[PDB]
């Protein structure tokens, strides 16, 4: 439990230059998990025993000074929405409860290429759907910030497990913000790369043009490393981006006197909270006194964001979700004595509310005599949420604003209230539909509650997303507070 | 507005989710409120504007036609909780009434 | 009184290595479930990777359909939950196939009939539900398998008009070497759409789809069957109505086995993860190549310069092997006619009544070629041919 606060590149170097053996890294871990973890639950299914292995196998590696990877060594936390070979992967669903991958996804492929420890699975909404985690079918996750605050949707887990220190890396999914939106409400840097960027072999679907895996850990840096273990074209992925420039790290450390920042009026709307909104402002001032440039600009369609996302969003769902019947794996219902009844009992018995709700919204949205006036519409909408960024683009580098609205809201204020619950993804759904990069830092504190800055680039611009968010996180970060919880 | 039992009924057949009429009429509202949250997209001009069906601008992303020898028959029925003879068992009573 | 309208959906089984979208082995063992991964078990987490040969063969057999090939094409899910079906969801193609507006000619009581072909488009096979018990066995070694749909413009007016459309096709596309087409293997089906519309008017009676029809000379029967059932109905009362009815091979009539409440929803919609297809000229010009002279051209050629009959040119261009053979022969030494006559029935009749059909790895065009001149003007005449045809046939090369 003792370097269970050191970052990931801190960490690096303990086990490079020997100060630290592997084993005792994962010993700490698992100390730190066992003590915290249970007044947090972020962990899912854990995997102490492979971890110990590995572990083992390493510090081998260490004495033989043969120590090779990016994350040699590393703890790490995978969201449960993220295929691993062999660990229980449920996707926090009763659906998928028991569910055990019998093969690999590319991105923990990549992982362990590199040496990274995995440690366990981190709680999320069930199958991504939910902006605060408490959907899970097995438990609530909570802010370490604030105990009786939510740590929000749906990579709740990732984010809350990362800034309580039970890992110094984790991965997170993005379809809406579920790894953004996390972020901002745990204080934590999340990062949502450009679409293409991290193949989605071995991602459970929730919405195939959406989705997209992403890195959380308590610092910029660290989480461009990571990004560049997992970042890469892959085979198996079709839509997977022939990028092979996948060096993050490069312009990081270097100013931003004269970046063209682009601010959104539309970011800083109605919707926004007065305390959130001066943290911002705030940045604002800040990126200038960087040298920055920041000037005003327009998304108009910005406010289209969370309705064609859903329908969109949904509407997939009610696709990529209609292989869950219980003939193959999964939850398979007993009290099912005909065809019709195994499929409208297995997926009636093993989803939820929300799961269903999305379900019925998007197999709607699709469905003859309304395909065209909802799913084209809102097709059609996201076009138009892209230009913005297009022209924005024409003269800027990146865009600013909040990443949520809101500080992370209470448990169960928003549970009963889908509606409201939505809301949320004001600021975050944008880049989805765009399929641009986006990151979100802390800049400020209310109550306790942290807020997030959010910083949109250029498709497969993410070295400069880390360049101005690591110079703003010179003048702002929690770093000194993770510590002291 | 107007998202009548009917039409409830209907989409939860066409999704396979079994729904009892205590929880139509609930879902029939909530559709309706959702689907009145969607409305919003109505007051965005798309006149021709064309569907983004991809957000990333690749092509032609092909595989060689070369096969790799499929999974044990033991790992590709694992993780089914219903097997007979190397196969997934499910009912099949062709009655309209339970299908 | 009426024009009876009937189309034809068919699918075809393009055999190639792997799958469609799986690197899965299209060719499998007889152990269920044997031949699959997590993609064709529709593990959660699984992406479709397109198999680069089936869209050449596909729009190799498209072109020589005289379709226009489509610039642009992307694939579609096809939504519907069932146990051969994994993913809840075919992946195929809505607008945009691969290949629209086609043709072929056929021969009928009377004479030339162009039959358009619609569109032709590219799915993935399913797989196999054998029925046990109350119960159901599942065993998807077959899915994923690559397809071709084919439908037809509903031009066939006839029962006849039917059979000969599918032996066109059938022909033809087994020219492009792009599937065995055979009905009794599977690698060939057929669907059949017929409904009745007095003269005068533009309404139609009922309107029912043919399942079922495994056989080119079952297409036929139950067609004309179904013909002649929704012909009382129009007249004696009849009820309209949209219909699908299962073809009972040993009674010969067809059985309705349910009505449509409507035109089934199977939201189609662009598969996201499937990016789309730009098919440029040196891409159309490489595959446009890769054809050879179709049976119809094949069979003019067979007219005035080599100056053959018609019923002759009909059956020698059946099969691009046959007809490779017949030509292989023909410069080896073998007049014209000789083989013509000899390859007609004689050869024909004896693979028949052999199912010898690998016509291949049996007699030669080099072995062959002498039987011919021995009885041409060597040796006598026909007689001695009887048996020495099936021996020299079935092994051996001359004597
Ligand atoms: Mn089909
Ligand atoms: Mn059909």
């Amino acid at each position: 439990m003792s370097i269970r606060y050191e970052s990931v590149e801190n960490l690096l170097t303990l086990i490079k230059d020997k100060k630290i053996k592997p084993s005792d890294v994962v010993k700490d871990i698992y100390d730190a998990i066992e003590e915290t973890d249970p007044t947090i639950k972020s962990f899912l299914a854990l995997d102490k025993e492979n971890a110990i292995k590995k572990a083992q196998e390493l510090d081998e590696l260490q004495a033989k000074d043969q120590m090779d990877g990016k994350l040699f060594g590393i703890p790490m936390g995978i969201k449960d929405n993220i295929i691993t070979n062999g660990l229980e992967t449920t996707c926090a669903s009763k659906m998928l409860e028991g569910f055990v991958p019998i093969y690999e996804s590319t991105v923990m492929e990549k992982l362990h290429k590199e040496n990274a420890v995995l440690i366990g699975k981190l709680n999320m909404d069930e199958f991504a759907m939910g902006g605060s985690t408490e959907t899970s079918y097995f438990k609530k996750t909570v802010n370490p910030f604030d105990h009786k605050a939510v740590p929000g949707g749906s990579s709740g887990g990732s984010a809350a497990a990362v800034a309580a220190g039970l890992v110094p890396l984790s991965l997170g999914s993005d379809t809406g913000g579920s790894i953004r939106q996390p972020a901002a409400y745990c204080g934590v840097v999340g990062m949502k790369p450009t679409y293409g960027r991290v193949s989605r072999f071995g991602l459970v679907a929730f919405a195939s043009s959406l989705d997209q895996i992403g890195p959380l850990t308590r610092n910029v840096k660290d989480n461009a490393i990571v990004l560049e273990a997992i970042s890469g074209a892959d085979v198996n992925d079709s839509t997977s981006a022939p990028v092979d420039d996948v060096d993050f790290t490069s312009e990081i450390g270097k100013d931003i006197k004269g970046l063209k920042v682009a601010l959104p009026k539309e970011y800083l709307g109605e919707g926004v909270a007065d305390d959130v909104k001066e943290a911002v402002q705030n940045a604002v001032e800040t990126l200038k006194s960087l040298g920055a440039v920041v000037e005003e600009v327009s998304l108009p369609n910005t406010k289209f964001g969370i309705p064609s996302y859903y329908v969109i969003a949904s509407s997939e769902a009610s696709s990529n979700l209609s292989r869950f019947d219980g003939i193959r794996y999964g939850y398979h219902s007993k009290e099912a004595h005909s065809l019709e009844e195994l499929y409208k009992m297995s997926r009636s018995e093993g989803f939820g509310k929300e799961v269903k709700r999305r379900i019925f919204l998007g197999t709607f949205a699709l469905s003859s005599g309304y395909y065209d006036a909802y799913y084209k519409k809102s097709q059609k909408v996201r076009t138009l949420i892209k230009n913005d960024f297009d022209k924005v683009f024409e003269n800027y580098d990146v865009v600013v604003g909040p990443t949520a609205p809101t500080t992370a809201f209470n448990l169960g204020e928003e549970i009963d209230d889908p509606l409201t619950m939505y809301a949320n993804d004001l600021l975050t759904t944008p880049v989805n539909l765009a399929g641009l990069p986006g990151i979100s830092v802390p800049c400020g504190q209310s109550n306790g509650r942290p807020i997030g800055l959010q910083f949109i680039g250029k498709p497969f611009d993410e070295k400069t997303l880390y360049r101005v968010a690591y110079q703003y996180e010179t003048q702002y970060n929690l770093h000194d507070v993770y510590e002291k919880l | 507005t107007k998202v009548t039992r009917e039409e409830v009924e209907h989409i939860a057949n066409l999704a396979r989710l079994q729904i009892s009429p205590e929880e139509t009429e609930e879902m029939a509202n909530t559709l309706e409120s959702i689907l009145d949250f969607a409305k919003q997209n109505d007051s965005a001009d798309t006149e021709g504007v064309e569907p983004t069906y991809h957000v990333l601008d690749l092509q032609n992303v092909l595989r060689e036609d070369k096969a790799i020898k499929g999974i044990p028959q033991e790992l590709a029925l694992k993780n089914a909780k219903e097997t007979e003879d190397g196969q997934f068992k499910v009912p099949t009573i062709m009655n309209e009434e339970d299908a | 009184h009426f024009e009876t309208v009937i189309g034809l959906e068919v699918h075809v089984e393009l055999k190639t290595d792997s799958k469609m979208f799986s690197p899965s082995p299209a060719h499998f063992g007889a152990e269920p479930n044997s031949n699959t991964n997590v993609i064709d078990l529709a593990y959660p987490g699984v992406l479709p990777v397109v198999n680069k040969r089936a869209v050449d063969w596909a729009m190799r057999a498209a072109m020589a359909l005289n379709m226009e090939i489509a610039t642009e094409s992307k694939f579609d899910r096809k939504n519907y939950f069932y146990p051969d079906n994994p993913k809840a969801y075919q992946i195929s193609q809505f607008d945009q196939p691969i290949g629209e507006n086609g043709y072929i000619d056929i021969e009928v009581d009377g004479e030339t009939k162009r039959i358009g072909i619609t569109r032709l488009h590219m799915e993935e096979d399913a797989g196999k539900s054998t029925h046990k018990g109350e119960y159901s066995l599942v065993d998807l070694n077959r899915q994923g398998t690559p397809l071709i749909e084919i439908v037809s413009e509903p031009d066939i007016r006839s029962p006849k008009e039917a059979y000969a459309y599918l032996e066109k096709l059938r022909s033809i596309i087994q020219y492009t070497g792009v599937s065995d087409v055979k009905m009794e293997e599977g690698s060939l089906r057929c669907d059949a759409n017929i409904s009745l519309r007095p003269y005068g008017q533009e309404k139609f009676g009922t309107k029912a789809e043919l399942k079922n029809l495994n056989s080119f000379n079952y297409v036929r029967k139950g067609l004309e069957y179904e013909e002649k059932r929704q012909e009382e109905e129009l007249l004696n009362g009849g009820e309209i109505g949209q219909e699908t009815r299962r073809f009972d091979e040993s009674t010969g009539k067809t059985i309705l086995m349910r009505v449509k409440e409507g035109s089934d929803d199977y939201r189609y919609f662009p598969e996201p993860d499937i990016v789309p297809l730009y098919i440029d000229d040196a891409w159309k010009e490489r595959v446009r190549q890769t054809i050879p002279e179709l049976p119809d051209e094949r069979k003019a050629k067979y007219v005035n310069e080599l100056g053959l009959p018609a019923y002759d040119a009909h059956v020698l261009t059946l099969t691009k092997e046959m007809s490779d053979f017949f030509e292989s022969t023909i410069e080896h030494g073998a007049d014209v006619k000789l083989t013509s006559n000899w390859l007609m029935g004689g050869v024909n009749e004896y693979l028949n009544k052999n199912q010898v059909e690998l016509l291949d790895t049996k007699l030669t065009p080099e072995n062959l070629a002498g039987m011919i001149k021995l009885i041409e003007d060597g040796t006598m005449s026909s007689k001695i041919a009887k048996k020495v045809f099936p021996e020299l046939a079935a092994k051996g090369g001359n004597a």
